Formats: structure tokens, C-alpha cells, sequence
């Protein structure tokens, strides 16, 4: 048939693409609100009306294990902290000798230590004795006795500004013009292959950036059942992402009361430290209910057995070593940094057939090094008053041991230190596409000479 | 009916050719969500550098969206049909490019799977478009003027 | 025994980790990069 090309512009076709998205946070007046590191000078106020245009007949292939949104969220998070902490004061004078001692007179199991050191007055030629109350994790020994901080060898401990506030605030990742984001709505999506229900979205829902290990706090829930999700299930070195359909609540506190000193450093730059224990010394702890935790493990075992076998025995162990960042459960709540001992949750067997809460003891330290960069460290100023937190547990990160024996007993352990498992468990249903408007098609049109 | 942006992605070539103005205005004028980059009145110092490091990453996606748009609008001016969202270019459809017959294309194929078959030949289909227009503009029109 | 020297061997104080304690350190500077004030 004798036909002639016609040219169409605006035709709805796609190619897969890679690009850099928009931070796009939510916004208010914030006239008295303290500058907040997660947003401010990075984000723009959010389209208040996302439109989820449901497509017909479209079947697209997604892959959550090769996504770039997870790979640039981990790069922005380092760049959001590293750009806020340029103006902040360095704590270089505090690398001195400390005349410290115990706080109590009768040791039961101590925690705090009471120190003494010199510090400059206003005029920088006069020296005075000042004290503070440092935790014992943040103090090491030189040789009555004389102590010093944990990192005077290599690191410059940058005091986090007091006008700052670190806090989960929902970031919406948006695409600029010429790009689009596609959302899966299939409820059985294990993470790869075709998604038979696709809808274009302007901007994703608001994920709350929380940096935790071994357990996923304030996450997004499943839809019908528990969703077990991993890459190459028979491979040991791959983590196993678990996602709940119902939240499991937690209650955390620091039950001792504290105030702040105001030991100055220089003209206009002070330093905060722990001053007094107004009350009684108590250990920080967290509660998980037991009847809800024993039923939430009744579902994770149930759908592990569809991947391994019905007649197998499924057991949970606790850990096998490492630093505090990967043997325990890390938080960021209320301005302090809790590292709770979770050897009481992950301890049971399963054999294929009211109000009593599980208490979790918990440590505190205030000189943290996040991402383990060489010669860098942070410092969290103390919070005046006791701290209270309430959170949900929506998900786990297990890992499988698997040596070469013949036994029918699998053992699953919680896993820690890689932040890309926190983000890959949230942006799994997305893909960015490119919009190519020109197209050609044969017809009977003939320009008319 | 307008279903919104990309709503006709699963429809036929016949039924999705009703919606061509949607993917054109949202190819540029979806930037109205980016003109918020003139931000609120900033405070004093302490992160004055963070204000401009994140200012370039907002502006590379503004400029890159503009200067990828003009080179696809200009290319329609080379073929002889600028402005029109539908033009006809008077180049014979060689039957080695594709297949069946005219009528199983517009009734039960989508543009996405159509684009797959003809993507292999797109640089030679774009080759004849700039040749059947050059023969008309410099030869025919200056001859039909004086004759 | 001088034939025509080039290097010089020096000594100075330098702070340890704790910035209130001073220790003796040395180095080997070229003679073009060292001038005289007034053992010596
Ligand atoms: C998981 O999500 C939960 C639910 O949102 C979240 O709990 C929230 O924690 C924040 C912690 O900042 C709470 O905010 C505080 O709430 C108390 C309630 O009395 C207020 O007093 C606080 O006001 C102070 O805020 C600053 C603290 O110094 C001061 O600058 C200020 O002047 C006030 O003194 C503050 O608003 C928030 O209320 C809860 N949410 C609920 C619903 O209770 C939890 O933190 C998340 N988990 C993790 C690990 O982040
Ligand atoms: C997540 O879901 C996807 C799809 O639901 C699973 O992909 C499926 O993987 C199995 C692996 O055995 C594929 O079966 C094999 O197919 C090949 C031919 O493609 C055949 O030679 C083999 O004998 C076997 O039948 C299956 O095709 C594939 N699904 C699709 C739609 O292609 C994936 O395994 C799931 N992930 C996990 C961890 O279970
Ligand atoms: C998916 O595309 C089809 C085109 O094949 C749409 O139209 C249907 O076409 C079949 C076969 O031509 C008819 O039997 C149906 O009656 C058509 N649908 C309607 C509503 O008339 C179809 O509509 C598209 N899918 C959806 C969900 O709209
Ligand atoms: C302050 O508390 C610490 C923590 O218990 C005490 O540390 C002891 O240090 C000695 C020194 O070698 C060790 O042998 C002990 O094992 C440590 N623990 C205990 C429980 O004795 C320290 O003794 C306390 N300070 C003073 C002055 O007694
Ligand atoms: C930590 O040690 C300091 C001194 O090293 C204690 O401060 C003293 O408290 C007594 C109260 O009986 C006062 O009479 C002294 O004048 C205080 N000394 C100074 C220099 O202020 C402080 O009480 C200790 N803290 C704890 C929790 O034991
Ligand atoms: C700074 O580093 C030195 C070297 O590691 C620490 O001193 C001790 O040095 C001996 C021999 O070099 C090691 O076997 C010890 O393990 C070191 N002790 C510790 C606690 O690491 C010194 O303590 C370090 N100082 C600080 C503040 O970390
Ligand atoms: C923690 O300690 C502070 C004091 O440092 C307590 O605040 C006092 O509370 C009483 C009772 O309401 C008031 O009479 C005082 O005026 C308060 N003092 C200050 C400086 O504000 C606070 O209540 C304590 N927190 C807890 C939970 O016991
Ligand atoms: C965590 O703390 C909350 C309180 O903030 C507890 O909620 C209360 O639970 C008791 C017992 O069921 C009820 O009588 C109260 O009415 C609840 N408070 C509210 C505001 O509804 C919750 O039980 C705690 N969770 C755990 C696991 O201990
Ligand atoms: C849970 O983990 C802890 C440490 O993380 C293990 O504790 C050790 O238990 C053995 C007894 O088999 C003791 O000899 C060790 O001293 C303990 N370690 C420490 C650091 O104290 C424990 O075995 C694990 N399992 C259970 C079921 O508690
Ligand atoms: C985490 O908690 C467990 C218990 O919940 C700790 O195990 C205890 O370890 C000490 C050290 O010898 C023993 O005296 C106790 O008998 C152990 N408890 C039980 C129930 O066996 C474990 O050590 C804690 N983790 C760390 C790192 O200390
Ligand atoms: C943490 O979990 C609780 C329990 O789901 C959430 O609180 C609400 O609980 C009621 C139960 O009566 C549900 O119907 C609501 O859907 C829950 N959400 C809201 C927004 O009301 C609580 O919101 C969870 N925390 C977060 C941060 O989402
Ligand atoms: C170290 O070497 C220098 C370089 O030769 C010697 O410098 C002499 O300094 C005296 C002082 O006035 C001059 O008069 C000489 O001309 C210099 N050169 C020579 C070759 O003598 C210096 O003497 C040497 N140090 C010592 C301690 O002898
Ligand atoms: C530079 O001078 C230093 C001392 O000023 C010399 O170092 C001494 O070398 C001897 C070797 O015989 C050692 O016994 C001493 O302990 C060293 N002193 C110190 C402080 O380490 C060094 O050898 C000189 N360099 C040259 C090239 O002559
Ligand atoms: C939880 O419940 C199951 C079934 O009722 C029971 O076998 C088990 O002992 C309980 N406790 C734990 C720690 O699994
Ligand atoms: C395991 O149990 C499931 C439950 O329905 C069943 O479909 C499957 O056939 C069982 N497999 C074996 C090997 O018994
Ligand atoms: C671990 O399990 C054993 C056996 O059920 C139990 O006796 C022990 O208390 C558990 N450990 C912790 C820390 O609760
Ligand atoms: C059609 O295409 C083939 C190969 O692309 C070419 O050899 C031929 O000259 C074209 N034109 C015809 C058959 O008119
Ligand atoms: C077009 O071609 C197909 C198969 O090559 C044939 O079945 C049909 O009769 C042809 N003619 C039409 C649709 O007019
Ligand atoms: C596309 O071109 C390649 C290279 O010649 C060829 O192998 C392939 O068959 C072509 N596909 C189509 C649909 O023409």
C-alpha cells in the first residue's frame, strides 16, 4: 500500500531514564521554629494536590534492587549533614587531662563519672577549674586517675549547634519537567518483574527520614499479609527485609533528670555539659509488649516456610559480634542517641506445631561517629529534663547463617549496618521514566504540493 | 475527554491521538511547581553557603528542561511543519521499514509497542524528512514565483 | 667535614595530643629555607 509518513508530537511513550530529583519538602510559616537540618535551604513548599492518574492496560517491569533513588538518597543524607555543620564550633580545647572520680559510694553494677579540668574565662590568659558529668563510654584512661576523651588522637569533635534540630520531617521526592515517576499498586509485589497496575505520580508520599539499625521505626505498612522480601534468598550475605501489616508499639524513656551548665569557650561561643542529677540514678530502658510480639512472630515464621519448607524448624538467635552500631538497636529520639540491648526479643524456637511487657536495657553515649569517616566525630548537647518517646515497629532486617550441614533447623538473626536497607524498603514501588514526544506513523495524508 | 498526564498510555494509536496537547504542556509548563525556587525571605548567616549549593541543583533542572525542549521544536522547522501538532510530510512509506497494513496498527496497537518496532529505523525515517522539504523550499517555490 | 653544607639539623617544641604539653621534635631543613635571627 502506498502510504506517507505523518509526524505526531505529544505521543504518550516512555524510555527508562536516570536523573536527579527534587527534594520538595512540606512547609509552613516557621516564624519561630529553629532552623531544621533535614529541610530548610534545600526544599521548596509542596504541591498540595498530587493527582494519581491511573493508567489502563499498562504493564511495566520494576526492579527495587537496581534503583537509583535509594542510591542518591544515601548520598543526599551525607551531604545534608556535611553542609549544615560548617559554621558549628569545634571542641578543640577539651583535649586535656581530667581529674575524675566515681559518683556513687556503693557500686551495684557505675554509669556517670565526675570530672574536673581547666577552662579559660573571658580574658584569655586566666584559667579556672570547671567540672562536668561524662558517661563512662565517652572517657578512656591515659595511664587521680587522669582521663581524657575517646578521640583526641584523630578526630576534631565538632559540637552540633544548639540552634539546630534533627527530627524526622517528610521529604517528597519530585521529578522536574520531562520526567515522571511511576508507582506500582500490585499488592503481591515482591520487588521484581512485571507490575500489572501502574499509575503516574507527580510526587511520592512523605517519607520520614529515621536512621536506625535492626528494626524499622515509623515505616510504611503492608496491605494484607506479612511481606518477606530478599534478593537471592539462598545467598547468605543478603539481608532479609520483613514488613508488617500491623504496627507493634514501643515505649522508651530516660528516667533520670538533668540540667545544663554553660561553660564558655570563646567570645560568643559556649559549650553545654551535664551538671547535676536532681533525683535518682536510673537506667534508660524500652518496653515491647510480649503478647503482640509473640503473635507478630507467628506471621514471619508462617511465610518463611513457603520459601524453605513446611516441616522445618525455625529458630531466632541474637547476634555474633561487632560494634554498638550493629549488635544493638540504635535510635535518634528526643535529641539523644540510645543503643538498646535486644537479646530479649530475638530468642525463641518454632516447631510447626495480657499486659506483661518485655523490658530492654539501654545505653547512652554522646560522642557518636556516624558513617565512620576518618577523623570526624559529632557531639549532641544534653537535653534539659527527662525524655519520652512512643514509636511503632514496622519491619525487621534479618539475615541467615547457612553453613553446609544436613540439619532441618534454620536460624535467623537481626542485621545492622548499611543504611541502604532503610531506604530500599520504602522506595521499592517506584521507577523514573522519560517522555519522548516525537513519533512517526504511516498514513494517507500527502502534504499537497 | 482529558484523563490527565499520560492517561492515554494504554489506549490505542487511534484513541490516544486525541490527547496530544497534554504531554506537550506538561513537558514544559509543569515547571510551575518549580517557580517556587524564589524562596521565602531567608534569615541571617549560618548556612549562607547551603543556600547556593542547593541553588544550582534546582537550576540545572530548570535550564536542562528548556534546552532539551527547543531542539525538538526546532527539528519540526527543518521538516517544514512548525507549530502544527499534526503535520504530513509527503515521504513514501517504504515497505521494508515495517509491516502489516494500515488498519491493524490504529485499532489494536499502542504507541509504546509501535515505537519498539520502528525505533530501529528512526534515523533513516528522519533522513528523508529533511530532503523532501529542501527540494520544495529552494527549488519549487523560487521556480513557481518567477513562472 | 665541610667540602662545599646543604642540609641543617634543627630542634623545636611541638604540642602532643593534649594541647598543654610540649615535647622536643627535630627535622632536616635545607639551608635556603632557614635564616638567622641573631646555638645559634
Ligand atoms: C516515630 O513517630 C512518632 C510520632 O510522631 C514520633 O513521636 C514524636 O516525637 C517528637 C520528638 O521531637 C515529639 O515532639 C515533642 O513532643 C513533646 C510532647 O510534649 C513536646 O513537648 C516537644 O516540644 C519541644 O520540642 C523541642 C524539644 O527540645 C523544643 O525546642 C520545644 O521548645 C519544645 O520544648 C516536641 O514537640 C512528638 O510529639 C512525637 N509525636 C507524638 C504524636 O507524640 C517519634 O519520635 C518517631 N520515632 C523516632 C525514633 O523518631
Ligand atoms: C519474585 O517474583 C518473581 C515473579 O513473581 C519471581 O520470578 C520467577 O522466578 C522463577 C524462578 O524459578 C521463574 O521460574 C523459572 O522460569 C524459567 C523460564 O523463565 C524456567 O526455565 C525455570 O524452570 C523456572 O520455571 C519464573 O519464571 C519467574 N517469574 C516470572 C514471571 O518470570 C521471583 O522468583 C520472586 N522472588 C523470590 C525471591 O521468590
Ligand atoms: C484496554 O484496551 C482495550 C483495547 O483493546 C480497551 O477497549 C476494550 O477493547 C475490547 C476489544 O476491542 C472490547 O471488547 C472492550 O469492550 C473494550 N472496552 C470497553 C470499556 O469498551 C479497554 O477499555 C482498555 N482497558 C480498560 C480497563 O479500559
Ligand atoms: C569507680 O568505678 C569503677 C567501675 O566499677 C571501678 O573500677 C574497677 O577498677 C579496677 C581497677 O583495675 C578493676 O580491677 C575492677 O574490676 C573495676 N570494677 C570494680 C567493680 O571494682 C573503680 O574501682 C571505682 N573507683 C574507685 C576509686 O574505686
Ligand atoms: C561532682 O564533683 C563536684 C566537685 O568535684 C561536686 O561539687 C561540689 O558539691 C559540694 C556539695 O556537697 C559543694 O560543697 C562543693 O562546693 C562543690 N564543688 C564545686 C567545685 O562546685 C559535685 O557535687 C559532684 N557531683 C555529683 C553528682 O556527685
Ligand atoms: C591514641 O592511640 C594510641 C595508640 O593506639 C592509644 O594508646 C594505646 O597504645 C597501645 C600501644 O600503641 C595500644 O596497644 C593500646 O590499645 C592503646 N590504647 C587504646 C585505648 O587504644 C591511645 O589510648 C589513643 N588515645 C585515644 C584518646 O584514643
Ligand atoms: C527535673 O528537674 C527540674 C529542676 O531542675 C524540675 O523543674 C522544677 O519543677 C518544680 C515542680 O513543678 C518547680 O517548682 C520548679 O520551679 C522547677 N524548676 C525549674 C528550674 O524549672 C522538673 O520538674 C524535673 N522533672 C521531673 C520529671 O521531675
Ligand atoms: C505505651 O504507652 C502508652 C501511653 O502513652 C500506653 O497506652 C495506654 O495503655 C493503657 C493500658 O492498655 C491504657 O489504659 C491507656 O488508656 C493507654 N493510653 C492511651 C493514651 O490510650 C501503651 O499501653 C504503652 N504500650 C506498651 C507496649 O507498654
Ligand atoms: C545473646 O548474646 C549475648 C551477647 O551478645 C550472649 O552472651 C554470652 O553468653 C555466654 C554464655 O553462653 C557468656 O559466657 C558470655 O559471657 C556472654 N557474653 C557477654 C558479652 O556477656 C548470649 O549467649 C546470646 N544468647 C542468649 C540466648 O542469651
Ligand atoms: C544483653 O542482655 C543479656 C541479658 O538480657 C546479657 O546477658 C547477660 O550477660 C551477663 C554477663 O555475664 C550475665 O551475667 C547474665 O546472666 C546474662 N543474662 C542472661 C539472661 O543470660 C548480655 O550480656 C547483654 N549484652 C551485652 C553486650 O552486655
Ligand atoms: C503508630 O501506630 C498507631 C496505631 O496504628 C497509629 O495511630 C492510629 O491508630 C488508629 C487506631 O485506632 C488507627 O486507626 C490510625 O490509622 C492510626 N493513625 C493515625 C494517623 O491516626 C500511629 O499513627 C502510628 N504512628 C505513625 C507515626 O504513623
Ligand atoms: C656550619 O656550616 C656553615 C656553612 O659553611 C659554616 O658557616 C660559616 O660561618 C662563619 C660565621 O661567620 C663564616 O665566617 C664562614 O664563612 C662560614 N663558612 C665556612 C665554610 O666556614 C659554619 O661554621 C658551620 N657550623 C659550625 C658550628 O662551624
Ligand atoms: C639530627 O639530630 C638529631 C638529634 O638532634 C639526631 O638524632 C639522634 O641520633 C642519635 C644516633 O647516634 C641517637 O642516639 C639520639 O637518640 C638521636 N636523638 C633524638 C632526639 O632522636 C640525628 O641523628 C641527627 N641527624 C643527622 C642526619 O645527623
Ligand atoms: C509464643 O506462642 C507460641 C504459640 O502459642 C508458643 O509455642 C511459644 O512458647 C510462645 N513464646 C515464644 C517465646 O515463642
Ligand atoms: C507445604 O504447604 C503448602 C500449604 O498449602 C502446600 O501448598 C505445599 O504443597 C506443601 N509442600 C510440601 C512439600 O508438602
Ligand atoms: C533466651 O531464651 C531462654 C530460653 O527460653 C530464656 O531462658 C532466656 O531468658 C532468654 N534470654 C533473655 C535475655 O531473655
Ligand atoms: C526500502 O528499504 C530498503 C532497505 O532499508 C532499501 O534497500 C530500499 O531501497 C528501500 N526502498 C524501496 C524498496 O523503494
Ligand atoms: C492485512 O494483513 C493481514 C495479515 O497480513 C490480513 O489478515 C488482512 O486481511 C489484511 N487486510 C486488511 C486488514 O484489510
Ligand atoms: C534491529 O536491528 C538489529 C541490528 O540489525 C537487528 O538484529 C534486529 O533484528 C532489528 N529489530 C527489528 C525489530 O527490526
Amino acid at each position: 500500500e502506498n502510504l506517507w509518513v505523518t509526524v505526531y508530537y505529544g505521543v504518550p511513550v516512555w524510555k527508562d531514564a536516570e536523573t536527579t530529583l527534587f527534594c520538595a519538602s512540606d512547609a509552613k510559616a516557621y516564624e519561630t521554629e529553629k532552623h531544621n537540618i533535614w529541610a530548610t535551604h534545600a526544599c521548596v513548599p509542596t504541591d498540595p494536590n498530587p493527582q494519581e492518574i491511573h493508567l489502563e492496560n499498562v504493564t511495566e517491569e520494576f526492579n527495587m534492587w537496581k534503583n537509583n533513588m535509594v542510591e542518591q538518597m544515601h548520598t543526599d543524607i551525607i551531604s545534608l549533614w556535611d553542609q549544615s555543620l560548617k559554621p558549628c564550633v569545634k571542641l578543640t580545647p577539651l583535649c586535656v587531662t581530667l581529674q575524675c572520680t566515681n559518683v556513687t559510694n556503693a557500686i551495684t553494677d557505675g554509669e556517670l563519672k565526675n570530672c574536673s579540668f581547666n577552662m579559660t574565662t573571658e580574658l584569655r590568659d586566666k584559667k579556672q577549674k570547671v567540672y562536668s558529668l561524662f558517661y563512662r563510654l565517652d572517657v578512656v584512661q591515659i595511664n587521680n586517675k587522669e582521663y581524657r576523651l575517646i578521640n583526641c588522637n584523630t578526630s576534631a569533635i565538632t559540637m552540633v549547634c544548639p540552634k539546630l534540630s534533627f527530627e524526622p520531617i517528610p521529604i517528597h521526592y519530585c521529578a522536574p519537567a520531562g520526567f515522571a515517576i511511576l508507582k506500582c499498586k500490585d499488592k503481591k509485589f515482591n520487588g521484581t518483574g512485571p507490575c500489572p497496575s501502574v499509575s503516574t505520580v507527580q510526587c511520592t508520599h512523605g517519607i520520614k527520614p529515621v536512621l536506625s539499625t535492626q528494626l524499622l521505626l515509623n515505616g510504611s505498612l503492608a496491605e494484607e499479609e506479612v511481606m518477606i522480601r530478599s534478593e537471592n534468598i539462598t545467598n547468605n550475605a543478603k539481608n532479609i527485609l520483613v514488613q508488617f501489616n500491623t504496627p507493634v508499639q514501643i515505649n522508651c524513656t530516660r528516667p533520670l533528670n538533668l540540667t545544663r551548665k554553660s561553660i564558655r569557650i570563646g567570645p560568643g561561643q559556649a559549650f553545654y555539659a551535664m551538671g547535676d542529677i536532681i533525683g535518682d540514678i536510673r537506667q534508660a530502658h524500652c518496653n515491647v509488649s510480649k503478647a503482640t510480639w509473640n503473635e507478630t512472630l507467628g506471621k514471619v515464621v508462617k511465610q518463611l516456610r513457603k520459601h524453605f519448607g513446611n516441616n522445618t524448624i525455625i529458630r531466632f538467635a541474637n547476634s555474633s559480634g561487632g560494634d554498638l552500631e550493629v549488635t544493638t538497636h540504635s535510635f535518634n529520639c528526643g535529641g539523644e542517641f540510645f543503643y538498646c540491648n535486644t537479646s530479649g526479643l530475638f530468642n525463641s524456637t518454632w516447631i510447626s506445631n495480657s499486659n506483661d511487657s518485655i523490658t530492654l536495657p539501654c545505653r547512652i553515649k554522646m560522642i557518636i561517629n556516624m558513617w565512620q569517616r576518618i577523623g570526624q566525630a559529632m557531639y549532641a548537647p544534653p537535653i534539659q529534663g527527662v525524655i519520652r518517646c512512643v514509636s511503632n515497629i514496622t519491619g525487621l532486617i534479618l539475615t541467615r547463617d547457612g553453613g553446609s550441614t544436613n540439619s532441618t533447623t534454620e536460624t535467623f538473626r537481626p542485621g545492622g549496618g548499611d543504611m541502604r536497607d532503610n531506604w530500599r524498603s520504602e522506595l521499592y514501588k517506584y521507577k523514573v521514566v522519560k517522555i519522548e514526544p516525537l513519533g512517526v506513523a504511516p498514513t494517507r495524508c500527502k502534504r499537497r504540493v | 475527554v482529558f484523563l490527565g498526564f499520560l492517561g492515554a498510555a494504554g489506549s490505542t494509536m487511534g484513541a490516544a491521538s486525541m490527547t496530544l496537547t497534554v504531554q506537550a504542556r506538561n513537558l514544559l509548563s509543569g515547571i510551575v511547581q518549580q517557580q517556587s525556587n524564589l524562596l521565602r525571605a531567608p534569615e541571617a548567616q549560618q548556612h549562607l553557603l547551603k543556600l547556593t549549593v542547593w541553588g544550582i541543583k534546582q537550576l540545572q533542572a530548570r535550564v536542562l528542561a528548556v534546552e532539551r525542549y527547543l531542539r525538538d521544536q526546532q527539528l519540526l522547522g527543518i521538516w517544514g511543519c512548525s507549530g502544527k501538532l499534526i503535520c504530513c510530510t509527503n515521504v513514501p512509506w517504504n515497505s521494508s521499514w515495517s509491516n502489516r497494513n494500515l488498519s491493524e496498527i490504529w485499532d489494536n496497537m499502542t504507541w509504546l509497542q509501535w515505537d519498539k518496532e520502528i525505533s530501529n529505523y528512526t534515523q533513516i525515517i528522519y533522513g528523508l524528512l529533511e530532503e523532501s522539504q529542501n527540494q520544495q523550499e529552494k527549488n519549487e517555490q523560487d521556480l513557481l514565483a518567477l513562472d
